[PDB]
């Protein structure tokens, strides 16, 4: 456009007094500039994309599998084979037990690894909490959102909504 | 018309493609003002001229 | 031209005509030199 | 002391030993038009004081203009002082106080600052432009200010190297610009002693951009140390005027010799000149070095490399060496200050030379009555706390020494504008760097910390526990009038405080910015143009307050005044229901008002005097003329108070009792007036008849002030009242083609021109015309976009003159925000004001009389 | 939702007591019975100052205009526009100009967008009922 | 001569006597010569004909001024002094003044002082304004009014006015607009039964640079570290001054004991020989604290059997089981762990506990709900200190004298402050305006966010 | 003598040189003596102008730096009270870039343009026949006494 623009400035200055219009114009150092300080800027690019060729929204999940990676790296091999489904069951009860506001307390978890999952579980309260009300002020503003996106937020912010209020229900007891 | 736009520039003081070429709704020097339409182009003392036109 | 030592400058670096679009665009001009002149001013400024 | 000052070509031992010395001391304001080379005359004197301090090769050094608003406007906005060590012709070393002052007729009000701790001015005036409007009025406000004026004709240069005149042309420019200032100061004075003239010194001529510094003395010096056996002075009375060389006889003769021979500043002055420029400027390379070899100048090759400006500036810079003829012009024609003390305190003091501490200030002595003056107050760029700038008439300021401090409200009865403050510390204010001493003697100039709180604008700074009998010096009679109106609001209301923090602080920074509040809450700005109240605006958001503020329009302050004389005789009763006061309100005589308020007239006078101008001037009645009470809102204001109740209806011992009431109610009266609540202006307030109670306690006091204020009032309204618009006189300096243009711009913005009138010498015209003030708003934006910047304008307030309108007209429908035609002006701007003042929606004839 | 010139306009003096009678009628009710906040409140002073009186009222954006008050004009028959007028003299005192509420407006348009977002498996007879149940509800409550 | 017999002064209405603000001019704007109109309570430049009194007096038939500076009361337009007795309060009111016998039986006031509206309050138990979202600031304010020492130093002007000051130094607007507030809320002879703490909060504003504005609520545990370190910081005379007030009353010196542990991801052979590197080893960086800062455990992310309440709960001696020479906490910077025990050796007069609240997660901002069980008449801190300081610390019980509690969200949160009134024992819940009288039962049920405790 | 060397880096001419020099780029050089003629059309009159979200006439047009107050958003102050102020000129864009901080409720990052400079009255020499210094008809004559 700028190439364009400088062809504005130049035929328009060139084409006064007795030269009309025509193709005969070349006061070529103008745009000539324009693609040299192109060249500049591009240079270092295709050199860095040569050098490479001629060489030689969802964290509870990447939570989840980095948290479900944690616990398996210290299991021994020979417990692993069969604990690592029921931990990640573990995982998901007592997100479902934070979810609900009832206590989550597994008398034969051992206590690192009920510390590993208590974290694992206040990470994603965390995250959940913040994608509830961000969604919610991505709904209320007008954002465009499908349905089940409408529905989990709903619920997200139902359970939210209930903890608030049996905490508001407590702060008067 | 510059009439109508110089109340209107009173009151509201107040109250995919690639496009090759720039729209002349780009454009700014739209006035009103016959002191800025016509603006008394510069007689440098008559003996000065402007670049590149002959 | 108002000086008489100096040092030498690429040519690229030698814009002939950023001086003319400085300018105010001449009188009788068309739409689109003028969106010109400003788009180039536009630039300009944004390079500054 | 001991800080670390710059390195200088004196030494600061010497220069705070010629303090004491105050025969040694010249206090000079370095005043001009806009652009006029004041500020890069000091430059070069300090580049002359000080060998580190040097001026970039393609841009000035300014070293005043030290305010980021100076440096990005270019304009000169606030004086700065300069206090330097400057050689003579003869090498004696005189200290000089100089005070840079803006040169933009806005900012005159600075000069004024600057005009009152001066003994002298060197009024600047560009060679190729001439006398222009800030000549001119500070002419005027340097002869009436009582100062010697001396003037530097700078940017002869222009002469050479821009109009290329030919060195008789060139002598006849300058002499024509000489002759004009003779005839401006023989205009503006009585006295014709004070003429202007190279011959006497007087007149200087510089190139600033260049270093050209000559007067007729100093240009005969070069001479003289050139060649050894002339003596330069008697050679520098015969270089200037008419005068002829006879190179056969070798003398100077009146008679021109072969009718095509050159005057003496031709041949012996103004040919080198043109020479030393035309070899620099067009022959560097071919025929640059025989001719230096000639003057006696030897370059460097390194400096013969230089381009022609910087090349030029070296050139004359080693021709015309240091500036020893400014030092020649305000050592002989400049006073002492021992001199210039008692014209100083007979201008300027309110008590006059006659007084017991007149005396001792006439006397100008270190060891006497501390009796300093400020009358600049300079922010750090902190922005928190300022330091008065002023003169030190007699004794001596130390820091440390706890001071009285007067404010200009301090009268010898009312003695509560005083307030003790402890003197922090003194600073000799050169522009960038503050020699801080320990204590400033009489005749010199000082920056005190620590006294800037119980003052305002202007001070008299006295030691307690003596001077008892110490007054004030006068306030800063301003050279304009502060017009142009903007209220002023924070964005976000909270931060308020700091914004009415930094009002106060723009009050004291700006000598005549009037911050107000108005009944309606809103905070208003006066002053006395658009770049003003943009300074004032840039100032007031980013070095006072750092809060976002919002500005109003500018609009102006308008006037009231009378047509004819009042309907009915109006009266007003005391709420006691005794005290009847009966006026009648009447306009002016023509130039009446002009000659109240430049002090042609004064109530300071006899009774005798008075009523003999009067009589002689204005065809009263000595009856009439001899009855005159007060002077409009202040003693010099434009209205008068005349009873003309007779002695046999009225009791005159019991009229004489309430006199001051009356008085201070008539000034109340003509300080907010009826219609908008803005300055009554020519009417004479004419007392007709005063009942008055007998007995003191139901007289007198808040009886008859808010009565007499409200029968101005009730006479003012049954006389057929005007609004007044403050004219602009507009200075426009345009090309000789732009002249339709600047007609084109004025046409539409109800301007008049007065004349447009070639410059003698150059080829631009002045347009002089009357803009209203409220339509002068992006004028010189208007003139110079239309113009593509080749015309300039300033417009300082001239007059006031009656709206076309009638502001009393309810007939008037007013759309809000429409421009409105002509012959209803007047009513679109009395109740706009009274929106904005908040008062009530109309104002009635009968709103402050007795009958409703 | 209205022009400048026909919102509240915020004189210091209306403002200040429209602070005021807020103040005034939050501390008459206990801060631990209800609370009265100014945020989700509104109190439109009409004054001297200010020629309408304004309030939201049952999803209705009612603006009084006395005639006395910034009228000057004959006017035709406008549909939102209620000619408030006395009852003892029948006299055109005041006109009531009506709008809907921007969080009547924004139910109705939450409403379209449940109805859209919830379609998906429906009938198009059913997405046009729920369209025309919320048109019907929306226009034949908010009618003029 | 005609003081004494002045007419005008049944027009004093002292119901707009507010002497609150800044005594400028409200026409000139100066501080230079303002005189309040006692008939209208504003002011204007005083005395002198052609004045703003002068002119408001004829203006408004408003005859009575007093001089805000000289104290002395004016008749205008005919300017003579008022010298009436009856006045006094209204000079009382603009500038409150302490004598030492006032000052010494300041904290024996038992009987209810009473405005001049019919409404009676406890001198120091006094409300602050609520200009925007300044709360948190009200509640620090009223927290160091009601500390005795620092009161009696800023009741008395004298004790700090003739300290030096440097030339452009704004930070001591603070120091004497907090000596004002106190003052004003001291004030046993009010008009009102509420201070505005505006001034004082312009002088917070324009020193810390529009940190702590009024429009954005801060927290009170920034405004009170700030507060503290910059009255210190101010009444120190062109110097550190070691020795302020504020060091006097509530700083302490706490003897810090950091320990750098090696790197947790090294093998116990290299991790047991760098512990004889001795940057691995105990330091001692003894400092001085002019606050506690205790950290609550989290609120554990699930509820219990028992206390069936929602609401967590910690004794207040086991979040002051930091500050004994036996509990470690961790330390997590960057590349480095370590292991800080504290121990404190000077115990202040008046000990300020910053109970942190507040702590930002991945996401946001989450205050810790926990209830501090703490009592508020004893707490003996000598089993904090070590046994090389303990013949040194005679008196080591403390008693609550005040409690800043924040509710709700740490967005739409509210600062509320239960100050101890001496002489009685009564505490009262003033949040802002409202002064409530609260149960001692009832404080240790509340978010305390922050407490300052007495030494006795 | 004219050049630093074969590097090509620095020249010092001869002002013969620069004057033909001159002359042979006299088409691409538009004869101005001053930067008056840039008035509200310099760089700090359009870094003003994008500033405050205005755009010069014959200058450039941006996004707005800032977030731009919507003045049909603002509720009818005491300040902004239309019946208070008198219009007489439409206040235009260019006086709000000429006088930024008067003219404009919040000018932030706004550029305080330059103002006069002096009109440099430079008579360009048509004839060189004609002595150097000479008074040319464009100056306005001296009336002698
Ligand atoms: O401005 P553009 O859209 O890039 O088109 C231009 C333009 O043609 P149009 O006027 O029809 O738009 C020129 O004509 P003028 O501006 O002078 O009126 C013409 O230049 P000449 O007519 O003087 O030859 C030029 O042609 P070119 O650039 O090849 O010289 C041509 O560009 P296009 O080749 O893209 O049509
Ligand atoms: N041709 C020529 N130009 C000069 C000379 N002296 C100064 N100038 C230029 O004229 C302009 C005047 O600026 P200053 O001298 O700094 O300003 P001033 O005269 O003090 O007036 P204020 O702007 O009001 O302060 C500057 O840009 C200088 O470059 C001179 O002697 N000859
Ligand atoms: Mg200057
Ligand atoms: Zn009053």
């Amino acid at each position: 456009r700028m190439c364009k623009d400088l062809k504005h400035l130049i035929y328009y200055r060139f084409n006064t007094g007795p030269v009309g219009k025509g193709p005969g114009c070349g006061f070529w150092a103008a745009g000539w500039r324009v693609w040299l300080f192109f060249m500049r800027g591009i240079t270092p690019l295709l050199e860095r994309w040569l050098g490479n060729l001629l060489a030689r929204s969802h964290f509870d999940l990447e939570l989840r599998a980095a948290v479900m990676h944690d616990i398996l790296d210290m299991m021994p091999e020979g417990i692993k084979q069969n604990k690592a489904r029921t931990i990640l069951q573990h995982l998901s009860e007592a997100w479902r037990c934070w979810k609900a506001n009832i206590p989550w307390k597994v008398p034969g978890l051992p206590t690192p690894i009920e510390n590993m999952i208590l974290r694992y579980v206040k990470a994603k309260a965390d995250w959940w909490t913040n994608t509830a009300h961000y969604n919610r002020e991505r709904i209320r503003r007008g954002a465009t959102v499908d349905k089940t996106v409408c529905k989990k937020n709903l619920g997200r912010l139902t359970r939210l909504y209930l903890k608030a209020e049996q905490e508001r229900q407590h702060n008067y007891l | 018309k510059d009439k109508s736009k110089e109340l209107h520039a009173i009151k509201e003081r107040y109250l995919r493609k690639f496009v090759f070429e720039w729209d002349a709704s780009e454009d700014t020097s739209i006035d009103y003002n016959p002191l800025y339409k016509e603006r008394h182009q510069v007689q440098l003392l008559g003996r000065g001229f402007i670049a590149g036109i002959d | 031209f108002n000086l008489r030592s100096g040092r030498t400058r690429r040519a690229l670096d030698i814009p002939l005509v950023k001086n003319w679009y400085r300018e105010h665009c001449p009188a009788g001009q068309p739409v689109k030199v003028r969106v010109s002149y400003q788009k180039l001013l536009k630039y300009y400024v944004l390079n500054a | 002391m001991e800080q670390t000052l710059p390195v200088t070509v004196y030494e600061m031992d010497f220069l705070a030993d010629l303090m004491d010395n105050s025969e040694l001391i010249r206090n000079v304001t370095l005043c001009g038009h806009l652009h006029h080379g004041k500020t890069c005359f000091v430059d070069c004197l300090i580049e002359q004081t000080h060998p580190e301090i040097r001026k970039r090769y393609d841009q000035d050094l300014c070293y005043t203009d030290i305010l980021f608003t100076e440096q990005e406007r270019g304009v000169g906005i606030k004086s700065t002082p300069v206090t330097v060590v400057l050689p003579d012709t003869k090498g004696k070393s005189y200290l000089f106080n100089i005070m840079d002052t803006p040169g933009h007729v806005n900012f005159s009000d600075e000069v004024t600052a600057g005009l009152r701790i001066s003994d002298g001015v060197v009024l600047f005036i560009d060679a190729a432009e001439g006398v222009m409007l800030n000549t001119e009025r500070l002419i005027k406000h340097a002869v009436q200010e009582r100062l010697a004026v001396t003037v530097c004709i700078n940017k002869i240069d222009r002469l050479i190297l821009e109009l290329k005149l030919p060195p008789t042309d060139a002598y006849y420019k300058l002499r024509h610009i000489v002759d004009e200032v003779n005839g401006l100061i023989s205009m503006y004075s009585t006295d014709e002693n004070l003429i202007l003239s190279p011959l006497l010194g007087n007149v200087c001529f510089s190139s600033s951009q260049y270093s050209i510094c000559f007067t007729l003395g100093s240009f005969a010096k070069i001479y003289a140390d050139t060649f050894g056996d002339i003596n330069y002075q008697e050679f520098a009375k015969r270089l200037w005027g008419d005068i002829y060389f006879n190179p056969k006889t070798r003398k100077f003769t009146k008679k021109a010799p072969t009718s095509s021979s050159q005057r003496s500043f031709v041949e012996f002055i103004l040919e080198p000149l043109y020479k030393i420029l035309a070899q620099v400027v067009g022959d560097v390379d071919t025929s640059l070095p025989r001719t230096l070899d000639e003057l006696g100048i030897h370059l460097t090759k390194e400096e013969l490399k230089l381009n022609i400006r910087p090349l030029l500036r070296l050139v004359c810079k080693k021709f015309f060496g240091e500036f020893t003829g400014f030092v020649d012009m305000c050592v002989q024609h400049i006073p002492s200050p021992k001199v210039g003390a008692k014209p100083k305190i007979e201008h300027t003091y309110t008590g006059g030379v006659d007084s017991d501490l007149g005396e001792a200030m006439s006397d100008c002595d270190p060891d006497g009555p501390l009796m300093c003056h400020t009358t600049k107050m300079y922010s750090t760029d902190d922005g928190v706390q300022f330091h008065a700038f002023g003169r030190v008439l007699s004794g001596t300021i130390h820091a440390g020494q706890p001071v009285k401090v007067l404010g200009e409200n301090y009268t010898l009865e009312d003695e509560e504008d005083s307030q003790i403050c402890t003197v922090g510390r003194l600073w000799i204010s050169v522009a960038r760097y503050h020699i801080e001493v320990n204590r400033v003697p009489a005749g010199n100039w000082v920056l005190i910390e620590g006294v800037d709180q119980p003052i305002v604008k202007t001070a008299t700074i006295t030691e307690p526990r003596g001077n008892e009998e110490a007054q004030i010096f006068r306030p800063l009679k301003f050279n304009t009038t502060s017009v142009i109106k903007i209220a002023v609001e924070p964005v976000n209301p909270s931060e308020l405080p700091k914004m009415l923090d930094g009002l106060r602080k723009v009050n004291k920074s700006y000598p005549s910015l009037t911050t107000k509040v108005e009944e309606s809450g809103e905070h208003v700005i006066l002053g006395t143009g658009e770049l003003y109240l943009d300074c004032v605006m840039h100032d007031l958001r980013k070095m006072y307050s750092e809060i976002d503020i919002k500005v109003a329009d500018p609009v102006v302050t308008f006037c009231e005044t009378v047509v004819e004389t009042s309907s009915l005789k109006c009266f007003a009763e005391t709420p006691n229901k005794k005290n009847k006061i009966t006026m009648i309100a009447e306009p002016l005589e023509k130039g009446l008002a002009e000659d109240i308020e430049n002090e042609v007239v004064q109530i300071t006078w006899n009774r005798k005097k008075l009523g003999e101008f009067f009589q002689t001037k204005y065809d009263w009645d000595l009856l009439a003329a001899r009855s005159i009470w007060a002077f409009g809102p202040d003693a010099t204001g434009p209205n008068i108070l005349v009873d003309d109740t007779l002695p046999s209806e009225v009791d005159k011992a019991l009229l004489g009792s309430v006199k001051d009431s009356i008085v201070q109610g008539f000034q109340w009266g003509t300080r907010e007036g009826p219609l908008c609540d803005e300055l009554i202006r020519n009417v004479k307030f004419k007392i007709l008849d005063a009942v008055v109670a007998q007995e003191p306690l139901h007289r007198g006091g808040g009886q008859i002030i808010p009565t007499a204020r409200r029968v101005v009032y009730s006479a003012f309204l049954m006389a057929t009242p005007r609004l007044m618009e403050p004219y602009y006189f507009v200075e426009v300096q345009a090309p000789a083609d732009c002249v339709s243009a600047v007609y084109t711009v004025l046409a539409r913005r109800r301007g008049h021109v007065t004349q447009d009138a070639p410059i003698p010498g150059s080829p631009l015209y002045t347009i002089k015309a009357f803009i209203p003030a409220i339509d002068s708003f992006g004028f010189e934006t208007d003139l110079r976009t239309h113009t593509q910047g080749q015309a300039f304008s300033l417009s300082v307030f001239h007059h006031w003159q009656i709206v076309p309108g009638d502001p009393l007209d309810k007939s008037i429908v007013i759309r809000p925000l429409e421009p409105q035609p002509a012959p209803h002006l007047a009513r679109e701007f009395m109740i706009k004001t009274r929106r904005r003042k908040g008062l009530s929606e109309d104002v009635s004839i009968s709103k402050f009389f007795d009958d409703p | 939702c209205w022009p400048r010139d026909a919102r509240m306009r915020l004189m210091k003096h209306d403002v200040n007591l429209g602070r005021a009678v807020f103040w005034d009628i939050k501390n008459r009710l206990p801060r631990s019975v209800t609370t009265v906040q100014w945020e989700n409140s509104f109190v439109s002073v009409y004054s001297k100052d200010n020629p309408n009186l304004l309030f939201n009222m049952c999803g209705f954006e009612c603006r009084i205009l006395p005639k006395c008050r910034t009228s000057y004009e004959e006017f035709t028959h406008k549909d939102g526009v209620w000619n408030l007028q006395n009852e003892v003299t029948k006299e055109r005192t005041a006109q009531c100009f009506l709008r809907v509420d921007d969080e009547s407006m924004q139910r109705f348009h939450n409403r379209v967008r449940q109805i859209l977002m919830a379609s998906g498996s429906t009938t198009f007879t059913k997405i046009v009922n729920k369209w025309n149940t919320a048109l019907i509800g929306l226009m034949t409550y908010f009618r003029e | 001569r005609r003081s004494r017999h002045c007419p005008y002064l049944d027009t004093i209405n002292r119901s707009v006597l507010d002497f609150d603000f800044e005594k400028l001019c409200s026409i000139s704007l100066s501080h230079i010569n303002a005189y309040a109109c006692l008939v209208c309570g504003k002011y204007f430049q005083g005395r002198g004909l052609k004045s703003h009194a002068y002119i408001h007096s004829v203006q408004f038939s408003h005859h009575v001024f007093l001089n805000l500076h000289t104290l002395k009361f004016y008749c205008l337009p005919d300017n003579y002094e008022i010298i009436d007795s009856s006045l006094e309060d209204i000079t009382y009111v603009l500038k409150p003044t302490f004598t030492k016998q006032q000052i010494a039986n300041l904290d024996k006031q038992a009987k209810l002082s009473r405005a001049y509206d019919g409404t009676t309050y406890l001198p120091g138990i006094v409300g602050l304004n609520n200009i925007k979202a300044n709360d948190y600031a009200n509640a620090v304010l009223q927290a160091l009014s009601n500390v005795p020492p620092l009161r009696n130093y800023f009741l008395e002007e004298d004790n700090y006015k003739n300290i030096k000051r440097p030339p452009g130094d704004i930070m001591f607007l603070l120091v004497q607009r907090f000596g004002e507030l106190m003052r004003k809320l001291w004030n046993p002879r009010n008009f009102k039964a509420h201070v505005s703490p505006h001034e004082m909060l312009q002088a917070v504003v324009l020193c810390s640079k529009k940190t702590f504005q009024i429009t954005k609520q801060g927290d009170g545990v920034d405004f009170l570290s700030w507060f503290l370190n910059a009255l210190h910081s101010a009444l120190g005379g062109t110097k550190k001054k070691k020795k302020t007030i504020v060091t006097d009353v509530f700083q302490g010196s706490m003897r810090i004991f950091t320990k750098k542990l090696p790197h947790p991801d090294l093998p116990a052979e290299e991790k047991e020989q760098l512990l004889h590197n001795d940057e691995y080893q105990e330091t001692m960086v003894e400092s001085t604290f002019m606050y506690l800062t205790l950290d609550l455990p989290t609120a554990p992310l699930y509820k219990d059997e028992k206390e069936q309440l929602i609401i967590p709960q910690v004794p207040l001696f086991n979040i002051l089981a930091k500050f004994n020479g036996i509990t470690e906490k961790e330390y997590k910077t960057y590349k480095e762990n370590f292991l800080k025990r504290f121990q404190l050796t000077k115990l202040p007069p008046y000990l300020i506990f910053c109970i942190k609240r507040f702590t930002k997660n991945n996401f946001f901002v989450e205050k810790n709900p926990t209830i501090v069980n703490f009592p508020i008449t004893n707490v003996d801190l000598r089993e904090y200190l070590s046994e090389e300081v303990q013949a040194v610390h005679k008196n080591t019980t403390y008693d609550l004298i005040a409690n800043i509690v924040h509710d709700g969200k740490p967005s739409e949160g509210s600062y509320r402050i239960h100050v101890l009134h001496h002489g009685t024992g009564k505490w009262y819940e003033l949040q802002d305006l409202q002064v409530t009288d609260i149960l001692p039962q009832m404080i240790t049920l509340s978010e305390a966010y922050i407490q300052i405790w007495k030494r006795r | 003598k004219y050049v630093n060397g074969s590097t090509y880096q620095r020249w010092q001419f001869t002002l013969p040189m620069m004057s033909t020099l001159y002359r042979l780029a006299n088409q691409l050089l538009t004869d101005l003596v001053d930067d008056n003629y840039f008035y509200l059309f310099d760089l700090k009159a359009f870094f003003t102008s994008k500033a405050l979200n205005m755009a010069i006439p014959g200058g450039p047009k941006f996004e707005p730096l800032v977030r731009d107050i919507n003045l049909q958003d603002e509720d009818w102050n005491e300040f902004n009270d239309i019946n208070k102020i008198i219009i007489r000129q439409p206040i235009r864009t260019e006086y709000k870039i000429a006088f930024p901080y008067l003219y404009n409720n919040l000018p932030h990052h706004v550029h305080l343009t330059w103002y006069h400079t002096p009109n440099v009255v430079f008579i360009k020499t048509e004839d060189p026949d004609l002595p150097a210094f000479y008074f040319d008809p464009l100056i306005n004559p001296i009336s002698h006494r």
